[PDB]
């Protein structure tokens, strides 16, 4: 845990732990009646508060900032859904209060979601939470994800590895240290990064779904996720 | 363009 690297992480713990969210918002997961045209509704509004949490977020990460401004604009259309996956994953596992867990699970498994999509979806929860994921390890991967340069349509992708690979670095660290019981956790949380992938293509087929029986989203969710 | 999330980072 070096200087360079052991106040790095209170910067991002710093950012992580902003509650950007606002409770007024996320109470209407307990609130509202439950059905599938409602419950969609909320999903929406929950997705695209957290588009915004996102890209504040995002944007307090170091060396963000300095980045190409066409550049950034690729990293977030790219790792928006595996963000919110991830932090939609942490509260099922974490049983945040803000979550709302089981309530926030009726109602995605109850949006007009297909099973196939839903099965794997719930899988993949169940098995990052048998992780016992520490909230450092949390906040760590999400700017992980944000930061993968291989995401599509960039041409800096070096500039984005520099500003990553310290995050790798922090992270390899911290679990093997914080946990020399195994070493196979850097290869276990990475391994994850793989499955998140995964959604990508479960979300862009859930959006189609949705699109075609007549739901509709937020100005800012089309624009990132490019819907027509 | 992408106006929106360009408006988020600079707002
Ligand atoms: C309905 C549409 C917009 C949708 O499409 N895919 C997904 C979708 C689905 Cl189900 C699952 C996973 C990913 C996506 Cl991207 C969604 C809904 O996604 C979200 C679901 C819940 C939350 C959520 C709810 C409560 C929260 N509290 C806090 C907090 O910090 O307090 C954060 C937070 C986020 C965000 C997005």
């Amino acid at each position: 845990l070096t200087p360079d690297q052991q106040t790095l992480l209170h910067f991002i713990m710093d950012s992580y732990n902003k509650q950007r969210m606002p409770q007024e918002i996320t109470n209407k997961i307990l609130k509202e009646e439950f059905s599938a045209e409602e419950n969609f509704l909320i999903l929406t509004e929950m997705a695209t508060n957290h588009v915004q949490v996102l890209v504040e977020f995002t944007k307090k990460l170091p060396g963000f900032q300095t980045l190409d401004h066409e550049d950034q604009i690729a990293l977030l259309k790219g790792s928006a859904v595996e963000a919110m996956f991830l932090r939609s994953a942490e509260i099922f596992n974490k049983k945040l209060p803000s979550g709302h867990s089981d309530l926030l699970e009726e109602r995605i498994r109850n949006s007009g979601i297909s099973d196939e999509y839903i099965t794997p979806m719930f899988s993949f929860y169940k098995s990052i939470g048998e992780l016992k994921m520490t909230q450092e390890e949390y906040a760590l991967l999400t700017a992980i994800v944000i930061l993968s340069p291989d995401r599509q349509y960039i041409k800096d992708r070096e500039a984005v590895e520099k500003l990553q690979e310290p995050l790798l670095d922090v992270l390899q660290k911290l679990c093997k240290i914080h946990q020399p019981e195994n070493p196979q956790h850097f290869a276990c949380l990475l391994g994850r990064l793989t499955e998140l992938r995964t959604f990508n293509h479960h979300h862009a087929e859930m959006l189609m779904s949705w699109r075609v029986n007549d739901h509709k989203f937020t100005p800012l969710l089309c624009e990132i996720w490019d819907v027509q | 363009d992408h106006q929106l999330l360009r408006y988020l980072l600079d707002k």
